[PDB]
RNA sequence: UUGACAUUGUGAAGAGACAUAGUUUCUUUACUUAUUCAAUGAAGCGGAGCUGGAAUUCAUUUUCCACGUUCUAGCAUUCAAGGUCCCAUUCGGGGCUGAUCCGGGUU
RNA sequence: GCUUGUGACGGCCCGUGAAAAUCCACAGGAAGGAAUAGUUUUCAUGCCAGGUCGUACUGAUAACCGCAGCAGGUCUCCAAG
RNA sequence: GAUGGGGAAGCUCCGUUUCAAAGGCCUGAUUUUAUGCAGGCCACCAUCGAAAGGGAAUCCGGUUAAGAUUCCGGAACCUGG
């Protein structure tokens, strides 16, 4: 009202400068950005082979959450704790005279790529998580087939870092359980079954399915309307 | 021109030291008239829509 | 949740923290002593016959002076080495690559006095 | 032998264009939002002489719709376009001399100049003191348009490709006898160093395929193959016919 | 310059052989992510929807275009005036809408 | 009158006869600013400061280049009866 | 003619705003304090290249064996502060 006035701006070509708008769709990103987006895109447009496209099929958030819950109970020794343990046998064992066994038997998760593999190969692993990042994918592509062959139940998981955190590394590439306290066996055999249902079991079937061949949605629609009109007149 | 009282570089009118006054005359006239016609352009085709 | 809003289509180098030098050891152990003290600035008086004539008549002192020294440095040092005040310093590089300062005292000081105080005549 | 004259011109030393006095490069507006969804107005603030050009340029200023400021383009003046005039650039733009329109929107018969080869190459066809192109038909599916160039060669370009309504100024320039050496002198003065021309027949063998002999004579056939190699190609390269053109011309 | 091999991938119609099941090979014609070319201070792309309306209803929409500027040598900028929400009322300042939605494939 | 400067014009061109630093103006109106006293340094007057390198002379029938104090060569301003 | 680059066995050749994450001004936020963050801009992206091109400002008189629009005398003007 007052001595105020409505003057609504016309923005329709020919007149009044455009306003500031959001141009995030339109920005000249740094090349390393372009390269990493184009990379992912290129990887979906090609026809990816089945012994690669079997990854991408990751564990689901529910099941996994249960797996990281269980594995957390078994983290490997800490900085402090080991120093703390070592003096509970440097002192204790050497004098009171134990068999280097005034320490209890360790129950921790197994990790390190070359470590986990001999384990699998020796049928000693009992549940293995393979990462899904892993850039030299080769480091890990054989792991599904191995486990399958060794009849060791396995699951591809999201987070080379989430594997990393649970073992005090930045990244880990693989986590494994061999041992397990009896009071936990229950929870694990449970996990093994769900996991095996989605991986080891479906494996032979995954083996025939080439991934990718996915259009961008400019062209995905361009034929979703072309195939729509041509047929059904 | 930077060593000179500001009056030497201007005349006392709209668009003073910058356009020739018969130019100012012109762009006032055209301003008024075109701003006016804008009114005659709007309400006229405001009738078009209502009588169509 | 959701993304950034950029109104500009151009990207630029994120203005990042420019940390300052905190050397773990030192540049040169000992800083150099002043490379041009008054004494190095003004070298000898000039006492050509024609030089002198500027001291009787002109109230001007003539100094072969450092090539490395400018009109300021010459003034400050004639000032401080001799108690006097300077109106103006003119300078000129000799045809033998030594520099000459026509130093002109202010009207309070009788140069000729001032000349055979330093002891030339 | 010596490197013959035509070879030397490529290394471009004393040859390169004489660039310095030239209003700038003539060009259409960039092909932005406005010009391909609607149209946009500007005024020819000036038509002027480009040096070494036949046809007058046309300074034409527009608003910039993404920043408050003027942005001036440089057009080749079609005929009859005039200072103070309004000029329209766009798909949805009226069809009068001086406006710039996509070739898709002009009825056939339309006469246009400075036309784009691909759309948005800012002009590239018939820009020369006199010439123009004729829109001789369209094909809506795969929106092409067919045009005739000044060469008589017919060509088909996309319909989004713009070109400007009318013909280029400076008509009839080549109709006036140059008359004396100096006029061509001053002609090429502001083009490039290509005049005067010694005849390859007046040189010695070191200098030219034609050089030498105790009479002036080409001594072998002057119709030279396409495959001919550098330093050979002088005369009637790739000539498919030769001799005085008898009878009518004009592409049938 | 011309051919072959490599760079070289994805479909579909037609040829070509174990001799009329589809592994393979080529002719034709699609694909776009390799390679290639252009433009731009990578600005408005692609897809959906609001409104109008030509359109003719064979049950109601089956669709097609539109979806801010053209007598004039003016003027168009301060995240925009307006509207609405907040700060705790100070001067100042912020959200949203004004400027619809989705996909980040610069075209 | 001579020389030069300069203006208003006219002829010529398929020739229409640089660029940047730099200085001013205007459009704009964010803002800041008075009555017990504010705003004002494009008005006047007033204060301090201005470094570095070159500065001589020949410029030619002897100071430059032609083996030289060579009848050669070597860019220009001023101009009396 | 450097630079992000791309060629080249290599000395080096190409390119000069070009397939680049290219950089700095105004005052505000400080009243721990010296300058961190807060706005808003501006995307111009080296440098060298003229003692005849562009360009802030000085004159007259006197003076030397030999300097002077440079010193002496008087009178100015410009630029920064
Ligand atoms: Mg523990
Ligand atoms: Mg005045
Ligand atoms: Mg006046
Ligand atoms: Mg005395
Ligand atoms: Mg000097
Ligand atoms: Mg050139
Ligand atoms: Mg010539
Ligand atoms: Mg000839
Ligand atoms: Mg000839
Ligand atoms: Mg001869
Ligand atoms: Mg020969
Ligand atoms: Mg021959
Ligand atoms: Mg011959
Ligand atoms: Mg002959
Ligand atoms: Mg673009
Ligand atoms: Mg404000
Ligand atoms: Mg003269
Ligand atoms: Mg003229
Ligand atoms: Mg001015
Ligand atoms: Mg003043
Ligand atoms: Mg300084
Ligand atoms: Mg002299
Ligand atoms: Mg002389
Ligand atoms: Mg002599
Ligand atoms: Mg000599
Ligand atoms: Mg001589
Ligand atoms: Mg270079
Ligand atoms: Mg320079
Ligand atoms: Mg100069
Ligand atoms: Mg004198
Ligand atoms: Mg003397
Ligand atoms: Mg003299
Ligand atoms: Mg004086
Ligand atoms: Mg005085
Ligand atoms: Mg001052």
């Amino acid at each position: 009202n007052p001595l105020t006035h409505s003057t609504p701006k016309n923005f329709g070509i020919g007149q009044a400068v455009q306003p500031k708008r959001n141009l995030s769709r339109y920005v000249k990103w740094p090349e390393y950005v372009r390269v990493q987006r184009q990379k992912k895109i290129l990887s979906i447009r090609l026809k990816v082979p089945p012994t690669i496209a079997q990854f991408q099929y990751t564990l689901d958030r529910n099941t996994a959450a249960e797996t990281f819950k269980l594995f957390n109970k078994y983290r490997p020794e800490t900085a402090a704790e080991k120093k703390e343990r070592l003096t509970k046998e440097a002192a204790a064992v050497a004098e009171g005279k134990s068999k280097q066994d005034a320490s209890p038997k360790p129950y921790a998760v197994k990790y390190g790529l070359n470590h986990v593999v001999a384990l699998i190969e020796n049928k000693k692993a009992k549940l293995v998580l393979i990462a899904n990042d892993v850039d030299p994918i080769e480091l890990v592509v054989f792991l599904p087939a191995l486990c399958k062959k060794m009849g060791v139940p396995y699951a591809i998981v999201k987070g080379k870092a989430r594997l990393g955190t649970l073992v005090n590394q930045k990244t880990s590439a693989v986590a494994a359980l061999t041992e397990v306290r009896a009071e936990d066996e229950a929870a694990l055999a449970k996990l093994v079954s769900t996991i095996d249902a989605n991986f080891a079991d479906k494996y032979d079937e995954v083996k025939k399915h080439w991934g990718g061949g996915i259009l961008g949605n400019k062209a995905q629609a361009k034929m979703d309307k072309r195939a729509k009109n041509s047929d059904s007149a | 021109y930077a060593t000179v009282s500001k009056t030497h570089k201007t005349v006392s009118r709209a668009y003073g030291g910058s356009r020739c006054a018969n130019c100012v005359k012109e762009r006032i006239i055209r301003a008024f008239l075109i701003e006016e016609q804008k009114i005659v352009k709007k309400v006229v085709k405001e009738q078009t829509e209502a009588a169509k | 949740k959701a993304l950034k809003v950029r109104t500009s289509a151009t990207f630029r180098l994120p203005k990042t923290l420019k940390l300052a030098r905190a050397p773990k050891y030192a540049s040169k152990a000992v800083p150099h002593y002043n490379r041009l003290d008054s004494y190095k600035v003004i070298e000898q008086p000039i006492t050509s016959e024609t030089a002198m004539k500027k001291v009787e008549d002109g109230n001007i002192l003539v100094f072969q002076v450092s090539m490395k020294a400018n009109k300021y440095q010459i003034k400050k040092a004639v000032k401080e080495l001799y108690e006097v005040d300077v109106l103006k310093v003119n300078t000129l590089v000799r045809p033998n690559g030594t520099k000459k300062a026509y130093v002109r005292l202010t009207a309070d000081y009788d140069a000729l006095d001032i000349a055979n105080r330093i002891g030339y005549i | 032998g010596r490197v013959i004259r035509n070879q030397r011109k490529g290394a471009g030393s004393i040859f390169t264009s004489h660039t310095r006095l030239r209003q700038g490069a003539a060009k259409l507006r960039t092909l932005d939002y406005a010009e391909r969804h609607g149209y946009i107005r500007g005024i020819v603030k000036q038509i002027v002489h480009d040096s070494g050009r036949g046809a007058p340029l046309a300074k034409v200023v527009f608003r910039d719709p993404y920043k408050y400021r003027l942005r001036e383009e440089i057009f080749i003046a079609n005929e009859g376009v005039h200072t103070g005039q309004f000029i329209y650039a766009g798909k949805k733009a009226s069809l009068n001399v001086g406006n710039v329109l996509p070739l898709g929107s002009v009825p056939e018969g339309t006469i246009v100049s400075n036309v784009e080869e691909k759309p948005g190459d800012r002009g590239a066809l018939a820009r020369a003191s006199g010439n123009y192109v004729i829109i001789i038909g369209h094909n809506p599916d795969e929106n092409k348009t067919r045009v005739r160039l000044p060469s008589g060669a017919k060509k088909v370009i996309s319909s989004d490709a713009r070109g400007v309504i009318g013909v280029i100024a400076g008509g009839g320039r080549v109709d006036k006898p140059l008359l004396k050496a100096g006029r061509a002198f001053h002609k090429y003065r502001l083009k490039r160093n290509s005049w005067p021309k010694t005849r390859g027949v007046a040189m010695n063998p070191v200098d030219h395929p034609h050089g030498g002999g105790n009479h002036q004579h080409i001594g072998k056939a002057s119709t030279i193959s396409r495959g001919a190699v550098s330093g050979q190609k002088a005369g009637l390269i790739a000539a498919r016919r030769t001799g005085l053109l008898r009878g009518s011309q004009k592409t049938q």
